[PDB]
RNA sequence: CCUCCGCAUAAGCCUGCGUCAGAUCACACUGACAAUUAACAGCCCAAUAUCUACAAUCAACCAACAAGUCAUUAUUACCCUCACUGUCAACCCAACACAGGCAUGCUCAUAAGGAAAGGUUAAAAAAAGUAAAAGGAACUCGGCAAAUCUUACCCC
RNA sequence: GCUACCUAAGAACAGCUAAGAGCACACCCGUCUAUGUAGCAAAAUAGUGGGAAGAUUUAUAGGUAGAGGCGACAAACCUA
RNA sequence: GCUAAACCUAGCCCCAAACCCACUCCACCUUACUACCAGCAACCUUAGCCAAACCAUUUACAUAAAGUAUAGGCGAUA
């Protein structure tokens, strides 16, 4: 009957991703 | 840093085990056991390259007559997707012709 | 892991020869 | 947008969500109205007998003796019920004529 | 627009599209659940 | 009456109670089914009262008085469930021979392994079963590649199983 | 793998013992001290 | 209980089992059989080697798993105990396991540790005798009952009458409860 | 009695009549301040409403008067150590109203 | 001081700011416990027969053209009786505690519901406004914007 | 399940002037300008607008599939 | 001296042999995981990338005979 006390459950989290091409832009002839 | 602090366990390798000290015996078996077998026989392993050289394309073409039909499913498709594979760099590829 | 037994015996023949300029003899 | 949730009671919309329910065992029939009907006969009527005057306990003493096991098979019950057989030196052919079927099996629990 | 709400959710029509009824209604729907259960998932279909 | 969903006041948080040695199959076959049929709601009245119990014990957080009585109360129930069913089937196959109360066979599905299909009783015959007669039970021979690659994918595990039982066997004899 | 190279560290020593007082970052690191070490001899 | 489980000095369902064990450890397993097992509890055993050798015990706890027996006040290291709060608390002994192999049970009638094998006396059967000597050694070692305990008489009272009569059909002959219809047939396909 | 085929009724079958019924019950203390002559329960999830009250009537005796259920759903948003939802499962809840004016208040076990 | 909101319902999500205890911008996260009670709403029909041209619109006047959302009878068969399930929240699809998206019935400023400023200093530059002498498009690709309200004609 | 178009069975359209009418809410659309450009937003906010009893707007379920669909043809649209 | 670093052992690959495995109870083709009602039905050459320096016919899916006879825009190659 020896003293201790209760615990916790911890971790983290990750995720990714990845959107679209890229933002349009402009050229000469 | 992959280099390791407390130095590894030492490795007692007995050399006079029963398989070491038997080891090679029994081959020389056809000169001197007047030629019943050959020491080509008394290996044990595969049973397509049951004693055949080969290369890396030829054990592949070798174990697909000899093995091939009773091969696992994936483990044939993934085995005729080599000899098409090798056959498109060992006879397409490379340097030297 | 690895395999080899001939580097970290360099690297324990090593750790020794900072130990007798960290925390001299006398 | 879930996948591995159960699918219930709760989820669906307001047509799915009255259709489906528990597995509750059902009672009557509906008809013509909306109006259910709670047909008496199909109910599960509990056959309780009388506690009082019983001596058996929901437990036993520690001191009752310990005996090895013997599972009732179907031949240590033909063995006591052979005593009118070495007279003649009881059976039902079909199970259509009996209230309780054995085969496709007719009572509960 | 605004494009980001494509998945406008209808339990009716999700269930009516990747079902387990409407997969085994065809031959080739039969062979997705077929692709899943070799596969291992926790779920076959909706 | 609702006092008997607990027990008497005499023992209302003693923190112990004094109820041991729960019914062994073996007993109650010397019982007949008349007082079986009592006992179970003896023993109805005793799992009863004590899930009360156990319930509101969470309800205010003090643990429970004693569980060591919680599993005897099933024990002696599963024994007797067990006692009724060994003596219902040693009458069975006695009176048709028929194993498998429930009835059923066994059928091939869509998915090519087999399963004990068990029956559903209705009250029209199975040509008339509209519901019934779009369950498919056949092979349907374009699912026969996928039936090697599940007898593929069991025995390969098989083997794996196999495999690691004779390594693990090796570092005994050669720590031993 | 078979044969995975394990003295990776005693062949890094070779060149930073000739770079243990550079200036900056090629005192610390393998690929800035070999741009300077093979220029330095 | 998950795989690889290592079984601890403390007893696999515990609070501070969890401490030691949470369901996320995945520690490297321990080497370990072989049934015949001549240890039981709270055999006098002597111990072979370690510290405190050649004392004389009694064992208080086996654990089969880690083939592990836990000699009673013996073999002793010292901890703290509760102690709740920035003071010493109690020091108490506390014991560690002694491995099967390290301990040997003594002569009964003699005081010496002597190897045990299973041999089957005639008188019935499979007991421990000693290999050295003879003289066979054993296996080491109020209530009034309750209000909802029926007695050692009620238990075998033997009521069974072994008919052919279906005990669902059993009740209702005894009960007098009358049926007067007849089951129709369904169609169980 | 749940997990076990109920047999068939097509119109002139007997009482369907269950013995050694399967399931178990549990009365709790209610949280919400119900009224008196209302005590509730923890039915298993395969028990009807008009079963309760023959459930009580046969086995407790007690006068039941009008029953109320209702599925408490259980909660599904606890995560275990592999990410993956652990379920509370979930359960009904009866309130059966007592005739005849019984007022039973729910005792205090553990003084 | 706002209110461009709201309270329901449908749809969806499925316990997600209830209680206690905790560990740990600032004290919706975690552990345990509780909850939503049908009467509203889903969940309907015994057959073969056989019927049923005249909209709707305040339905009357009047006027429609695009020509319309709602109906039984005759015989046979019918006496068991109130089960099942949805009922929570600050919620939903947009990876977010996302100025976005979101059908209907009510309230049309609220009897609902909320808070733009972490604390200072009041530099540039940038954004949002408000005001401005005299002149009023001299600006500029163009009266674009902003203020005010209006004239006339082209092309297609 | 967005969107193109269709099908079933539903729904909305305040007020004001007198009809694919006009002014004008809700509502749908997105002309012009500024802000925003790793943004509040993988197409927005703010004004300013264009339609708003119809070739209208939209909820629900069903249909059409890539050698194709569908299209008041922009080679658009068919899950960024 | 902080972050960190270092660990063997889970397990696995490749064989050899051997042919593998399906009913505790209940639920599962309707919206699978639902106790309970008057309709349908399986068998169709793979094709191409690639190679021929493009590409259009063509281009592979025990040992020894032998890469031989043959086929082949008689060419790639088979
Ligand atoms: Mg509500
Ligand atoms: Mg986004
Ligand atoms: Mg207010
Ligand atoms: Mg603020
Ligand atoms: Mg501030
Ligand atoms: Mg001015
Ligand atoms: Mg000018
Ligand atoms: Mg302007
Ligand atoms: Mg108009
Ligand atoms: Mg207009
Ligand atoms: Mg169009
Ligand atoms: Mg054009
Ligand atoms: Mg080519
Ligand atoms: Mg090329």
């Amino acid at each position: 009957a020896a003293a201790a006390a209760a615990a916790a459950a911890a971790a983290a989290a990750a995720a990714a991703a990845a959107a679209a091409a890229a933002a349009a832009a402009a050229a000469a002839a | 840093i992959g280099i390791r602090l407390t130095l590894p366990p030492p490795k007692v390798v007995d050399r006079w085990n029963e398989k070491r000290a038997m080891f090679g015996v029994y081959d020389n078996i056809g000169i001197l056991g007047n030629f019943e077998k050959h020491p080509k026989e008394l290996i044990r392993g595969p049973i397509w390259l049951r004693g055949w050289k080969g290369n890396e394309l030829q054990r592949c073409i070798r174990k697909r007559k000899m093995v091939g039909s009773r091969m696992f499913a994936d483990d044939l498709h993934n085995l005729n997707k080599r000899i098409r594979y090798l056959y498109k760099h060992f006879n397409r590829h490379g340097k030297f012709r | 892991v690895k395999k080899g037994f001939r580097a970290a015996f360099r690297f324990q023949k090593e750790l020794e020869r900072q130990r007798l300029l960290r925390c001299p003899p006398p | 947008a879930d996948r591995m949730s159960k699918w219930t009671s709760k989820r669906g919309p307001r047509s799915f969500r009255g259709r489906k329910g528990r597995g509750a065992k059902g009672i009557g029939f509906l008809t013509s109205g909306w109006r259910f009907v709670q047909i008496k006969e199909m109910v599960p009527e509990f056959v309780v007998p009388d506690l009082t005057g019983f001596k058996l306990k929901p437990y036993v003493s520690y001191l009752a003796p310990e005996s090895e096991e013997t599972p009732l098979t179907a031949a240590q019950l033909f063995s006591e019920a052979v005593a009118p057989a070495i007279e003649k030196d009881g059976f039902e052919p079909t199970q259509e004529g009996k209230l309780f079927q054995l085969y496709p099996r007719n009572f509960l629990r | 627009k605004a494009r980001g709400n494509e998945y406008q959710p209808s339990n009716i029509k999700r269930k009516n599209k990747h079902g387990w009824v409407r997969r085994l209604s065809t031959p080739a729907g039969v062979q997705v659940i077929l692709r899943r259960m070799l596969k291992g998932r926790k779920s076959l279909s909706h | 009456g609702l006092e008997e969903f607990f027990d008497d006041p005499k023992n209302w948080g003693q923190e112990k109670v004094k109820s041991g040695a729960a019914w062994t199959c073996q007993q109650l076959r010397n019982k007949s089914n008349e007082d079986l049929h009592k006992l179970w709601y003896v023993l109805l009245k005793e799992r009863n009262m004590l899930l009360t119990l156990e319930q509101e014990a969470k309800r205010q957080r003090l643990p429970m008085p004693s569980p060591e009585r919680l599993d005897k109360v099933v024990d002696s129930m599963d024994a007797l469930d067990k006692v009724v069913q060994e003596r219902e089937d040693a009458l069975r196959l006695l009176q048709t021979g028929q194993e498998r109360a429930r009835p059923g066979a066994w059928r091939r599905d869509i998915f090519g392994r087999i399963i004990w299909h068990k029956f559903k009783q209705w009250v029209i015959p199975w040509h008339l079963n509209k519901r019934y007669n779009r369950k498919r039970f056949f092979a349907l021979p374009y699912v026969d590649h996928f039936l090697r690659l599940e007898r593929e994918k069991r025995a390969r595990i098989k083997a794996r199983k196999e495999n690691l039982e004779r390594k693990k066997a090796k570092i005994l004899l050669k720590k031993f | 793998l078979r044969n995975r190279v394990t003295d990776r560290y005693f062949r890094i020593q070779e060149v930073l013992k000739h770079a243990r007082h550079f200036r900056g970052r090629k005192n610390r690191c393998y690929r800035l001290a070999v741009r300077t070490v093979i220029r330095a001899f | 209980l998950p795989p690889h489980y290592r079984y601890g000095m403390s007893p696999p369902g515990s609070v501070a089992d969890k401490r030691k064990n949470p369901p996320w450890i995945r520690r490297r397993p321990v080497v370990v059989s072989d049934e015949d097992w001549y240890l039981f509890c709270g055999d006098t055993v002597e111990i072979l080697e370690g510290k405190d050798a050649g004392k004389q015990g009694k064992v208080v706890q086996v654990i089969r798993q880690r083939n592990w027996v836990v000699v009673g006040g013996l073999n002793t290291h010292y901890r703290y105990i509760g102690k709740t709060m920035d003071y010493r608390g109690t020091m108490i002994p506390s014991e560690a396991p002694l491995l099967h192999r390290q301990v040997k049970l003594v002569d009964p009638m003699d005081r010496k540790p002597t190897e045990i094998e299973w041999r089957f006396t005639e008188a019935g059967e499979r007991v421990r005798v000693s290999t050295r000597s003879g003289r066979i050694i054993p296996k080491p070692e109020t209530w009034i009952d309750g209000p909802k305990d029926t007695s050692v008489e009620d238990a075998l009272e033997r009521t069974y009458v072994p008919c052919l009569k279906t005990l669902q059909e059993e009740v209702m002959e005894a009960m007098g409860i009358k049926e007067t219809r007849k089951y129709k047939k369904v169609y169980w396909y | 009695a749940r997990n076990v085929v109920y047999p068939l009724y097509r119109l002139g079958g007997p009482q369907l009549r269950v013995f050694r019924t399967n399931f178990f019950i549990q009365l709790v203390r209610p949280g919400v301040a119900q009224p008196e002559d209302t005590v509730q329960f923890r039915i298993p999830m395969e028990m009807t409403r008009v079963d309760l009250r023959n459930y009580l009537e046969g086995i407790y005796n007690v006068p039941v008067a009008a029953v109320r259920t209702r599925v408490q759903h259980g909660s599904n948003k606890r995560r275990d150590h592999r990410n993956v939802r652990i379920k509370k499962p979930d359960y009904k809840v009866a309130y059966v109203q007592l005739a005849h004016g019984q007022t039973f208040t729910f005792p205090d076990l553990f003084p």
